[PDB]
């Protein structure tokens, strides 16, 4: 606050309060497999090159 | 709880230190208030803020007159502050040439703003006004600001002047000449029941009685003119209902040893007045008595 | 250096909400019925009083001789009432229905349009109110109990509906009705009797007594008073003193609306208009 002269109203005490929040964004970027690349990839086969 | 409470001698409530002293020496800091002794702390002057337009504040710079409130019907101004200076036009008692004179100091727009208003509802005064007290000081811009008295005396911040309260000539009213060690001083506010010329009596009583029988007893005797023409009105203008042929009320006390004679000055208009210099405020409502 | 505080204890468990609810209320007025020291709810405001075959006269006759207490401080299981003394000043809540200015003279009324409740208990609290509106209040009040028994015409209610409402500065306000189902509770009977009575009996005695008192008459003035009576009007002493008596104990029987004394006049309001500053008078 600030001083002023006489004759003039003046500014009493004063006090403010503010609350932020939160947003919730979430993501997914989901991404498949090509059930030939899980179904060799877990499991051993035989031995060619 | 121990003896040693009871038995120790009071606290000196101003010797102790101050809320801000015992509040900043626990924390040892410095500002560049100085505090260590608060001013209006062994005051009993219990004080009041008023604003008033510059129409009322003449007769107001010289400290100590009735600041005397009214309202009007009309709702913008709820309430407005008349001085007892300014209530001399309507007073009868007030003499032409007072009345002559002190028309030629309030000619701005908002006390004869409050004489029309006075003059204009279906009710009396005592219940248009209210009274409040004496001012004491005045800050004195377009808008002023006056602060009065409601109860206690009339000092100077710093208790180095005892102001004094006047009151104008013609409604000063004493009624033994010897007069009393200490007595009181009422607003005496009586109505002379002639049609056009209903503007009522202002009086300031000053009498040593202080109870209230004897006193409207004493007053019944003195006004008895009055009276009878209260009676008169009442009966050759029947079923009109007037009331309240005078009224009263306890305005404070003075010394009566200090109730003497001076004159206000204001613009170079000096004006005859009793003045009361050790005046106390010790307000009552407004008693009525036939 | 502690003052008179009256320490008011609580019966019954209360919330978190409770209290907050309760510690709005801090500059308020309370009626006590003994200037005691510990004391519970049950004697605290006015729902202790409040009759159901009796109305707003005997209450305010049980509020002229009430200790006008205030609310300082409020905290666990307990209240701090402030007895205030007269000469003092101290900050009174706006807790009336009409609001105040800068210079008014106020005083105490009983609450009559309708705060903490419990299953027997509610608190409630007394209406403070400016002089002119509480004689106004009186003078509706009494007339429109003199309306009872002429009840049934159809001038009358709209008679009794423009008294029923009165006006402050923005304040087009209404009070209930004395008269509950076209016959009036024994107070205001009581009240409307005692006018009727002391009428009745000034019209009856005065103009014997102003004419035993004409030959005595030494003033200008009881002359004037036997001809008014004398253009209105156009047995064993013992009757004579019972009489007297009569008239005397019905005005006794009349003095708590014949009057108010103040008891607060305000200093200075709160901006927004919800406390102001008061010095207490008795």
């Amino acid at each position: 606050r600030v001083a002023s002269g006489a004759g003039l109203p003046t500014s009493r005490q004063t006090t403010i309060m503010v609350t932020k929040y939160s947003e919730k964004s979430p993501i997914t970027i989901p991404f498949e497999l090509s059930a030939a690349c899980l179904t060799y990839l877990r499991e051993t086969f035989e031995g060619t090159i | 709880m121990d003896a040693r409470a009871v038995a120790k001698r009071p606290r000196d409530p101003a010797d102790e230190d101050n809320e801000l002293v015992t509040a900043l020496k626990a924390k040892r800091e410095v500002n560049t208030i100085s505090v260590r002794y608060l001013y209006h702390a062994d005051h009993q002057a219990l004080t009041a803020r008023f604003f008033v337009p510059e129409g009322l504040v003449e007769f107001e710079a010289q400290p100590g007159a009735l600041l005397i409130r009214m309202e009007t019907g009309c709702d913008s101004p709820r309430h407005l502050y008349i001085s007892l200076y300014l209530l001399g036009i309507r007073a009868s008692n007030v003499s032409a040439s007072t009345r002559c004179l002190l028309e030629s100091v309030y000619t701005a727009s908002a006390a004869r703003a409050a004489l029309q208003w006075l003059d204009l509802g279906p009710h009396l005064l005592h219940r248009r006004l209210e009274t409040l007290g004496c001012v004491k000081t005045v800050s004195l811009g377009i808008t002023s600001l006056l602060t009065c008295v409601m109860r206690g005396y009339l000092y100077n911040t710093l208790k180095t002047e005892v102001f004094a309260l006047m009151i104008p000539k013609d409604m000063y009213l004493t009624w033994e000449e010897t007069r009393g060690r200490l007595q009181y001083v009422y607003l005496i506010i009586v109505y002379d029941y002639d049609g056009p010329e209903t503007r009522p009596g202002i009086y300031v009583l000053t009498s040593s009685i202080a109870h209230w029988q004897t006193l409207v007893d004493v007053a019944r005797g003195k006004f008895a003119r009055e009276r009878c023409s209260f009676v008169n009105r009442r009966i050759t203008r029947p079923r009109q209902i007037p009331l309240c042929t005078g009224v009263i009320q306890k305005l404070g006390w003075c010394l009566a040893d200090d109730i003497h004679t001076s004159f206000l000055v204001h613009k170079e208009l000096k004006l005859s007045v009793v003045r009361l210099d050790n005046f106390s405020v010790e307000l009552g409502d407004f008693r009525e008595f036939v | 250096a502690m003052e008179a505080n009256i320490f008011c204890t609580f019966d019954h468990k209360l919330s978190i909400a409770d209290v907050g609810k309760l510690t709005k209320l801090v500059a308020a007025v309370v009626p006590i019925p003994q200037r005691l020291h510990l004391i519970k709810h049950y004697q605290l405001g006015l729902h202790q009083f409040v009759d159901h075959t009796r109305g707003y006269v005997r209450l305010r006759g049980l509020l002229r001789n009430m200790t006008l207490t205030l609310m300082r401080r409020v905290e666990g299981n307990q209240i701090l009432l402030h007895v205030p003394t007269h000469g003092l000043l101290y900050t009174v809540l706006n807790t009336g229905p009409v609001t105040w200015e800068k210079g008014d003279a106020l005083c105490v009324l009983p609450p009559l349009f309708h705060l903490l409740t419990l299953g027997q208990w509610e608190l409630v609290l007394p209406w403070i109110v400016p002089m002119p509106l509480a004689l106004e209040i009186n003078q509706r009040l009494l007339i429109m109990g003199l309306f009872s028994l002429d009840r049934s015409y159809e001038e009358v209610k709209a008679a009794v509906q423009q008294l029923q409402t009165i006006t402050f500065r923005d304040a087009t306000f209404t009070i209930p009705d004395p008269v509950i189902d076209q016959h009036l509770l024994i107070d205001m009977k009581t009240a409307c009797l005692s006018m009727s009575m002391v009428a009745n009996l000034a019209s009856e005695l005065t103009m014997t007594y102003v004419r035993k008192l004409a030959l005595e008459d030494s003033s200008m003035l009881l002359v004037k008073c036997q001809e008014l009576l004398m253009r209105l009007d156009r047995v064993s002493p013992d009757d004579e003193i019972a009489r007297l008596s009569a008239l005397f104990v019905m005005l006794r029987q009349l003095d708590d609306l014949i009057r108010e004394q103040v008891v607060f006049t305000v200093c200075d309001v709160s901006p927004d208009n919800k406390s102001a500053t008061c010095i207490f008078k008795g």
